[PDB]
RNA sequence: CCUGAAAAUGGAUGGCGCUCAAGCGUGUUACCUAUACUCUACCGUCAGGGUUGAUAUGAUGCCCUGACGAGUAGGCAGGCG
RNA sequence: AUAUGUAAGAAGUCCUUGUUACUUAAUUGAACGUGGACAUUUGAAUGAAGAGCUUUUAGUGGGCCAUUUUUGGUAAGCAG
RNA sequence: AUACUGCCAGCUGGGACUGAGGACUGCGACGUAAGUCAAGGAUGCUGGCAUAAUGGUUAUAUGCCGCCCGUCUUGAAACACGGACCAAGGAGUCUAACGUCUAUGCGAGUGUUUGGGUGUAAAACCCAUACGCGUAAUGAAAGUGAACGUAGGUUGGGGCCUCGCAAGAGGUGCACAAUCGACCGAUCCUGAUGUCUUCGGAUGGAUUUGAGUAAGAGCAUAGCUGUUGGGACCCGAAAGAU
């Protein structure tokens, strides 16, 4: 769609929309992030505070596989059950027949308690769990057991 | 010569005749232009405007939001009207027997409503069923919850989510964000 | 090559183009900058009055 | 479609003013007044002519 | 070169008064200020703590905070093409109650009384204020008031 | 149901009743104007007979026309002219004389010619150059129906009712005057009577307060 | 230069990147060649998996 | 009004010319003419509306309208090749 | 003198009250309220060819000239 | 009596410009009757020609106007610069990564096209365990990690519900804005039962703080505009290297 551009509409107008006084020059302010402390400092301080300097401590050879730990909340905890058996599990809200959720094969590393699961007991297999999530599972009547 | 108090030839500033080329959306707009002209129900005018609205001004309405709206006292049996898309929400476990009229239903939300026992309705069926918007409840999704809007109005001492591609340490966490490096914002 | 130093010419016209309308006033102004001992009190008193109103008309 | 001026077009005049007919009939544009000679004070004329 | 200090060009502004120098009388301290009170700002040059800026000298604001020895004032300051809200912590020596609000409250009470009398009788109390109207007809007599004729005076040097 | 002539005859009956009301009201207005003029005359004569001076009531209404163009106007007179609705040259408006109105006119005196209009000139202005502001639109009066439709809450049911409300400045003078669109006058047909307009009327110019000569000027421009 | 509220982008294009541009026009032809090679090796080892 | 009052190509109350002026001060009045004002036609823009009718009309289709229109740098939109 | 801050109401005006860890010698105050009395004039004028803005981006960032107030300079079609 | 002012919904003329609209509709006027009319826009009568007569184009003449364009500039006809002429060519492009907006598809998900199958041999068309982004934040980091409540209270809120013959009352109030809170992380504190007696950190807080929670909104594709790196709108150095 070169035909919908303003280059097509600027045909016949001298400056091509770039001005007669301050023309289109090559690099009137510098190239890239030039002068971010000198004449682009106002833009840096307004729109990107914290840009200059270093804060934290380094980590040589940091592998993100170590820190892989996707978080699953309790409101999404029941979506790990297939939709077919989900209704049966919700209706037959009994211990000693509780569904097993293995969040590790689901793809999650930690469980957080964002709240309001039903009162159906459930066996939750999680690598890590938060205090509130464990308390809410206990209140629902299920259990969270630690896996690896 | 006239000393003009206002700008001349100033357009409306509001959308009419939506940007969409959807023939069926144009048909709905035709039906509701007729209704809003010849009915004097404010519901028809509101629905016509919402039909003109654009995508970011028509955020999805979750079935959980619909359930919360039906939890209003005296609003259990009202027809829930969404000018937009109704999306599923798995954070809820039960859904009432309502009738929801909307432009679009996701498969999950459609199945959720039908299984709950109510009905999913298209806005023209709603127009046939309640030409003056009788016993309706219009819901609108969260508009200022977009990721784009959280960078709007960014400045010093505003707390408005810088426009950044990489997030973490040594990415805008330094001079200008803490008193240990100069000043704080 | 000396140049013009300063002028406020055209500045009021520029301001009044879409300018000097009054700031938007609100019921319930922010309590930021108000005495924090008073603010502690107000937290406790508002809690108490909400509880009393809920008890009176649940 | 076309604005017709009153103060002419007696038709539009009478359309806008039913009283125009009676005004013309009784000739209220030239209406005489009863004459009664209240004589002014001499002090007023003395002040008027005073140097 | 150029100087723009905090008390720049305030030589006469904070000058105390003629024969009103020294210790301030105690009514200014005995006056109490509540949140929402409308207050005029006039800095006391004698007291240098909590002194307002020369911009806020002569400005009228609304109290938003009350502290041990001072008060918080909300002032709308014109910055460019808008007003910004400014919060000042001024001492009661520089603060003073504004009388325009007091006059308006008295008028509010007067309208309440007039409306009560209207509910009593119904005599078209006409609450709203009106501007100075053009004078009605009047008759001026000349008893002991015969017009005295004046004339332009001839020029004289007088020096 | 046919309603082909029954509704028409009923509408004609209602129109006849409305015309009767208008006729009676206009006769009352004519009597009121004549009584006021005659009573002012007789008060003057009575005071002269009694050895006093009858001071005429200060005029309660002015008509103002913008005389200057729309170029090189200072901001305060510009704003005042905008508020008086004189946004064009030869544009006129009725103003109700109060202290606020008087101090308004004093600011824009070098740009306007104003004065005290008469019943005659006001009636001619309304009949000829009479347009109402209906839904932000300038529609010629040309009929009592639209004046009634837009000013019937205030009892103004005819063009002469509006004229009377403007002349004998009434409780709803503000509403009636604002309903009246600003009068777009022509240039005076016999000229301005002065070589240069933009001196005061006292100085041999045009602008300012021609107390009663505004009638001659405006009848020339209208 | 630097301008209005925008993310800080790091476009590593300051070398002679235009010499080292590999646009994969041969995707379809190479898929065909891979299938042909698989078929030819199957014919070569005809009984083998 | 005159003296005071001298600068260089020839020379400018704009020129011709004007002397109870066609000069100066003043005072009515008539008259002349801007793309201004008033009123009409038409163009476009903006806006506020009407319009579901058995065929002969792809409903910003048809229609009622009121106001408005200078423009560099610049923006946007409808189009022409 | 000119210019300039604020106010001219419904987020408002008046009552055994209700809350509090603040405050008071003290249910005295302070703040925020529930319950009550205010209509055809809801508390000056004029206007309001709609009001509140949200995002985003162009060009511009040499200016110059009036009547006025004014600085330097003898002054300048000077400089400010 | 005349002046001179003012008014007449007072009378009598002489000229000019315009005639928009086009199937009944309205408001009025005429002895108050069927009808007429100057009343929501010109009709009636008559003549000449039917042609270059009107008109278009074109050249000239006449009256009045009219400086040479482009450019930089406060200011250009300029005694500022480029331009003798004509033809053809000739200058905001494409890409990587993005911001706002808009359209579309699906939507707590989304993206088939690295590959594989197939094919009417670069097209179709079909196929995910993965991966990217999103669905969790916060802290430098160890780490911890989002309901005291109808996902809260207050003000305002479109729409809907209940309404008497035209007021306006009540109820419910999504979006969104203002405010007071609650929850998660960080900081500073007080630290319970217990105890690898130095650990774990319950409980209660604090004019502190976060790009958070508080019934998800995103992902992908395309388009204008804007950004950065690239020859980077086109032409242009004095130089520097091998």
């Amino acid at each position: 769609p070169s035909r919908f551009t303003k280059t097509r509409k600027h045909r016949g107008h001298v400056s091509a929309g770039k001005g007669r006084i301050g023309k289109h020059r090559k690099h009137p302010g510098g190239r890239g992030m030039a002068g971010g402390q000198h004449h682009h400092r106002i833009n840096m301080d307004k729109y990107h505070p914290g840009y200059f300097g270093k804060v934290g401590m380094r980590y040589f050879h940091k592998q993100q596989a170590h820190f892989w730990k996707p978080v699953l909340n309790l409101d999404k905890l029941w979506t790990l059950i297939p939709e077919d058996k989900r209704d049966q599990y919700l209706k037959s809200a009994s211990k000693e027949t509780a569904p097993v959720i293995d969040t590790l094969a689901a793809g999650y590393g930690k469980i957080l308690g964002k709240g309001r699961i039903p009162n159906v007991p459930v066996i939750v297999k999680a690598r890590f769990v938060s205090k509130l999530a464990e308390e809410k599972i206990r209140a629902a009547g299920g259990v969270v057991e630690l896996i690896a | 010569g006239i000393d003009h108090t206002s700008k001349q030839h100033k357009r409306s500033g509001h959308r009419t005749a939506p940007k969409s080329d959807n023939v069926y959306l144009k048909l709905l707009v035709k039906l509701y232009t007729f209704l809003a002209r010849r009915t004097d129900a404010p519901f028809n005018k509101v629905v016509l405007k919402a039909l003109f609205l654009s995508k970011i001004n028509r955020p999805p309405v979750s079935v959980s939001r619909i359930a919360r709206a039906l939890k209003q006292e005296g609003a259990a049996n009202k027809t829930v009207v969404v000018v937009g898309t109704v999306t599923d929400d798995a954070r809820i476990f039960e859904f009432p027997k309502t009738t929801v009229a909307a432009l679009r239903f996701t498969a999950g939300a459609r199945a959720k409503i039908v299984k709950a026992g109510g009905e999913c309705i298209t806005l023209d069926q709603l127009a046939v069923r309640a030409p003056k918007g009788q016993n309706t409840l219009i819901l609108r999704g969260p508009r200022n919850s977009r990721e784009a809007v959280r960078h709007f109005g960014m400045g010093p001492h505003k707390g408005k989510a810088p426009r950044i591609l990489s997030t973490g340490r040594k990415f805008e966490r330094a001079r200008g964000r803490r008193r240990s490096k100069g000043f704080k914002v | 090559a000396k140049s013009k130093n300063h002028t406020a010419h055209n500045q009021t016209r520029k301001a009044h183009r879409n300018g000097i309308k009054k700031p938007k006033t609100y019921k319930y102004p922010s309590l930021k900058g108000v005495d924090p001992k008073f603010r502690r009190n107000h937290k406790h008193a508002l809690h108490g009055t909400a509880k009393a109103l809920a008890a009176a008309k649940k | 479609v076309l604005k017709k001026n009153p103060l002419k077009n007696k038709q539009v005049l009478l359309r806008l003013n039913p009283y125009a007919k009676v005004f013309a009939a009784e000739k209220l544009g030239s209406k005489k007044a009863e004459k009664t000679g209240t004589k002014p004070a001499a002090v007023f004329t003395e002040t008027l002519k005073h140097d | 070169g150029k100087s723009h200090g905090y008390r720049s060009r305030t030589r006469y502004m904070f000058q105390r008064d003629f024969r009103k120098h020294g210790a301030v009388h105690l009514s200014t301290y005995l006056k109490v200020y509540k949140v929402g009170d409308i207050v005029d700002i006039k800095a006391n040059g004698s007291i240098q703590k909590g002194m307002p800026h020369k911009f806020y000298q002569g400005k009228t604001g609304v109290v938003y905070n009350v502290t041990k020895s001072s008060v918080g004032v909300i002032i709308n300051k014109m910055v460019g093409n808008r007003y910004l809200e400014k919060r000042l912590n001024l001492r009661v020596e520089h603060i003073k109650h504004s009388k325009c609000r007091q006059e308006f409250l008295e008028r509010v009470k007067a309208n309440a009384a007039k409306r009560a009398e209207a509910k009593a009788q119904g005599v078209a109390v006409q609450l709203k204020r009106q501007p100075a109207q053009p004078r009605e007809s009047r008759i001026v007599s000349t008893e002991g008031n015969v017009p005295q004729t004046l004339a332009p005076v001839p020029y004289e040097t007088f020096i | 149901a046919e309603q082909v002539a029954a509704e028409r005859a009923a509408r004609k009956a209602a129109n006849k009743e409305k015309r009767a009301i208008i006729l009676e009201r206009n006769a009352a207005y004519q009597k009121e104007y004549e009584t006021a003029e005659r009573n002012i005359i007789q008060a003057k004569r009575d005071a002269k007979a009694a050895g006093s001076y009858y001071v005429e009531a200060q005029h309660k209404l002015v008509f103002v026309v913008r005389i200057k163009g729309i170029n090189k106007i200072p901001p305060k007179p510009r704003k005042v002219l905008q508020l008086l609705r004189l946004t064009r040259i030869n544009s006129g408006t009725f103003v109700k004389v109060t202290k606020a109105t008087l101090e308004l006119l004093k600011l824009i005196e070098p740009y306007v010619a104003y004065g005290y209009p008469s019943y005659s000139t006001i009636r001619q202005l309304v009949y000829k150059r009479g347009f109402g502001k209906i839904n932000k639109q300038r529609v010629p009066l040309s009929d009592n129906a639209i004046i009634e439709a837009n000013l019937g809450k205030y009892g103004i049911l005819s063009i002469d009712d509006l004229i009377h409300e403007i002349i004998t400045v009434g409780p709803h003078f503000k509403q009636a005057n604002n309903f009246l669109w600003p009068f777009k006058l022509s240039n005076p047909s016999g000229g301005w009577g002065v070589p240069r307009k933009f001196k005061h009327f006292i100085q041999g110019g045009s602008f300012g307060n021609r107390e009663e000569f505004i009638n001659k000027l405006v009848k020339s421009m209208n | 230069a630097i301008s209005k509220n925008l993310p800080i982008l790091k476009n590593h294009f300051r070398k002679h990147w235009q010499e080292r541009v590999k646009v994969h026009f041969d995707q379809a032809g190479k898929k065909v060649s891979r299938r042909n090679a698989r078929a030819t090796r199957a014919a070569k080892i005809a009984p083998r998996p």
